[PDB]
């Protein structure tokens, strides 16, 4: 059948696949790649001193234990095949309260490339904290940062 | 134990996906409603509060059971093992169930295959008010 | 260490492990240390009578069913570890 | 008035480390930087440092000087090891919004004196 | 009877991919989509929104679903959409 | 180990156990004793007519 052959496929991928282990665990380090595409930066609220940001939030990575053989080269799968791998665990330093969109579906995309290259984009609403000085007033500007980075995983 | 084996006995081939009478005729339910209070009626937002014990009665008679048991009396352990209605408010802007200690709801099957499903519920529903002769 | 290696220590440590039960159930009590970095403080309210505090938590104990040997390094594992794994309340 | 002291070494043959300390107003929430200017050559960006204890490097000096900072006293350190020839020039604190910027030197309102450092062979 | 609906129901679900689509190496799924507007509630100046409640409908063809000898639509539990694909 | 008895004692005691029922089915009616501790008394909404 033609989706049987992707069905065995995706099984021989997930054969004795851990994601609990990150890819080159104890061998090397892994390298994500990221994007950001602002669909909407928010509206700024001077009184709780954040603002709020729409993006779709893309990273990608190398995993061996992903790479296959098949009809096609890239496999766009949907976005439960992502909680079944390892992902980085991306959190915003100064994110205050932010919400990954999940209507009607999980707001995600997971891609696998033959080569065991892996895009995974999630769609995010981040409210982060952004500091002002408020001297100059109403003729005052500010630098609003958005940091993000591993949480468990060190350099 | 005899109840045990009883609801054993009811859920062994038992297929929650289709409703009672797939293929024979309508299931009817029997609905009742106490009325524990109605809350504010907010005007801006056309809209009321209202908090309901809801009950459903019908009959499944792939639950019957024969035993001197008359009535398996049960908390809402099985409300998600057994068809349930998929009964929804249309006007309902928000509405939301209790959990509080456990689910607010209750079951009972009786012998004949009769099911009552009853819930706590508090519903936000839209009123459209016309206010012409306010107040 | 390696990728099989490690796959099969942490299937062996989680292996037959008791979640249901504390890290030494049977006789002393278990030490948990604690740490906190307070990212920030943001609403202080009277009107509340609350305020709002944004913190990294750790916890800190020792588990004998988790103790493991040949790998030299410190295992980092996915999060959602911590919930077969005991913690605690 | 705000002032922004630094104290360090002059003359090395070598490490150092060159601090700075602020008055006149807390930076807790301000960007504290250190730039580097030789003779003939522009003012450059060696280091900063933010609230968030989150530290940006030039490439220049990437993994050689450390930057830190303490809120408490209200002072940036920088320590500098491997130092060369080409490390001698005056070596400015500064303290700032980041608007535009945490590597122009535009966006750093706060400026300290200098401190000559030299490194010789 | 309801045996027969249990087994053709047993045998769509049994061997069900839900990682892939309908066609997952074919031609694109046609997906149509109707909506009933039950109400807007709240447009607000303020927030730069509006509150919108609605019944959204998607329509597609799956013929890993199809079945035959039951002459009937089947409605089913609404739990069975977590077993099946839909569209994101 | 030590604790592999009381892993065996926690299987022994689920093992057939019917969370359904509630205790003493059929028997008797259960006695559930209670007591309340409040760590703290809520402010009072007189707008909603509620209390934490
Ligand atoms: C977008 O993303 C959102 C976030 O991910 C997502 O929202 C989440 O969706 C999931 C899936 O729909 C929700 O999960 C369900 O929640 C139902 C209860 O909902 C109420 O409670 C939850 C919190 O749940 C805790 O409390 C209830 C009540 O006691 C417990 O039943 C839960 O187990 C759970 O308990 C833990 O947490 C407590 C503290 O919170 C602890 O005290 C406790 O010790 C536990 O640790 C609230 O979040 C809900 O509110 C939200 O959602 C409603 C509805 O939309 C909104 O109105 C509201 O505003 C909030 O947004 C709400 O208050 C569960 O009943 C349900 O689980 C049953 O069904 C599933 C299958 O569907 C089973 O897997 C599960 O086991 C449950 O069935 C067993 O138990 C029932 C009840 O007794 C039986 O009837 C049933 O037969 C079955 O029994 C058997 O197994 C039992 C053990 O499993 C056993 O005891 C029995 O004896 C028997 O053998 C399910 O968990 C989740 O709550 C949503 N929200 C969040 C924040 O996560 C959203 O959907 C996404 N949107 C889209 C479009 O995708
Ligand atoms: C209050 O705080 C507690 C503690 O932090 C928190 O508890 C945790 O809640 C989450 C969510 O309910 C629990 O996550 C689930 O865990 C079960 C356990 O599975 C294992 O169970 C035993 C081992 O313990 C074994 O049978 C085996 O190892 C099991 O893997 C999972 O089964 C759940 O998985 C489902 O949901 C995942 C997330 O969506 C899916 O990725 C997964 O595929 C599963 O999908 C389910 O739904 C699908 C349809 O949507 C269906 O197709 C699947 O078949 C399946 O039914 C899930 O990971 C976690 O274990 C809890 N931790 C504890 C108890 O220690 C409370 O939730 C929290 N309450 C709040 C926040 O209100
Ligand atoms: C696995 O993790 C443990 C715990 O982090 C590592 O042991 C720890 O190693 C660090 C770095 O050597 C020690 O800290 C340093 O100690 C000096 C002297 O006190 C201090 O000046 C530094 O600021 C820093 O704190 C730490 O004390 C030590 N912890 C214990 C309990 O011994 C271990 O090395 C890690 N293993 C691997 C392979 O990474
Ligand atoms: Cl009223």
């Amino acid at each position: 059948d033609n989706t049987t052959v992707f069905t065995r496929i995706l099984d021989r991928l997930l054969d004795g696949y851990d994601n609990r282990l990150r890819p080159g665990l104890g061998e090397r380090v892994t390298e994500v790649k990221t994007d950001i595409f602002v669909t909407s930066f928010g509206p700024v609220s001077d009184h709780d001193m954040e603002y709020t940001i729409d993006v779709f939030f893309r990273q990608s990575w190398k995993d061996e234990r992903l790479k296959f053989k098949g009809p096609m080269t890239v496999l766009r799968l949907n976005n439960l095949m992502a909680s079944k791998i390892w992902t980085p665990d991306t959190f915003f330093h100064n994110g205050k309260k932010s919400v990954a969109h999940n209507m009607t579906m999980p707001n995600k995309l997971l891609r696998i490339t033959e080569d065991g290259t892996l895009l995974y984009t999630m769609r995010l609403t981040v409210r982060a904290e952004c500091p002002m000085h408020l001297e100059d007033f109403p003729m005052d500007a500010h630098a609003c940062p958005l940091k993000f980075g591993s949480y468990a995983y060190t350099r | 134990g005899d109840v045990t084996v009883i609801l054993n006995n009811l859920l062994e081939g038992y297929d929650n996906k289709l409703r009672p009478d797939i293929g024979v005729k309508p299931t009817l339910i029997h609905t009742d409603m106490y009325v524990n209070s109605i809350g504010p009626v907010n005007a801006i937002n056309m809209e009321y509060t209202i908090d309901i014990f809801f009950a459903q009665t019908w009959y499944d008679r792939r639950l019957k059971f024969n035993s001197t048991i008359k009535v398996l009396r049960l908390n809402s352990n099985m409300v998600g093992k057994i068809w349930i209605p998929d009964t929804f408010f249309r006007n309902s802007k928000k509405a939301d169930a209790h959990w509080i200690t456990t689910p607010n709801r209750m079951l009972r099957i009786w012998n004949d295959g009769r099911v009552l499903y009853t819930l706590r519920l508090t519903i936000d529903a839209e009123c459209q008010l016309q206010l012409h002769n306010f107040p | 260490g390696n990728m099989s290696f490690v796959k099969e220590t942490v299937d062996k440590l989680l292996k037959g492990y008791d979640i249901r039960l504390r890290p030494d159930f049977g006789g002393p009590p278990v030490c948990v240390g604690m740490n906190i970095d307070i990212a920030s403080i943001d609403m202080v309210s009277e009107v509340n009578m609350d305020y709002t505090l944004t913190m990294y938590f750790q916890q800190y104990w020792r588990d004998k069913r988790l103790a493991y040997s040949g790998i030299p390094l410190n295992l980092t594992l996915d999060n959602r570890v911590a919930d077969q794994l005991w913690v605690p309340d | 008035q705000v002032q922004l002291q630094e104290s360090g070494g002059g003359l090395v043959q070598g490490s150092l480390r060159v601090s700075c300390a602020a008055s006149g107003r807390t930076f807790t929430t301000y960007i504290m930087a250190w730039f580097r200017q030789a003779p003939g050559k522009e003012r450059e960006f060696l280091a900063a440092m933010d609230q968030g204890r989150i530290q940006y490097y030039g490439d220049s000096v990437r993994g050689r000087f450390t930057i830190s900072r303490d809120y408490a006293k209200n002072s940036v350190d920088l320590q500098l090891d491997g130092l060369r020839p080409e490390d001698t020039a005056v070596y400015y604190c500064a303290a700032g919004a980041g608007f535009w910027g945490l590597r122009t030197a535009s966006s750093y309102h706060y400026w300290g004196q200098g401190t000559q450092v030299t490194v010789s062979s």
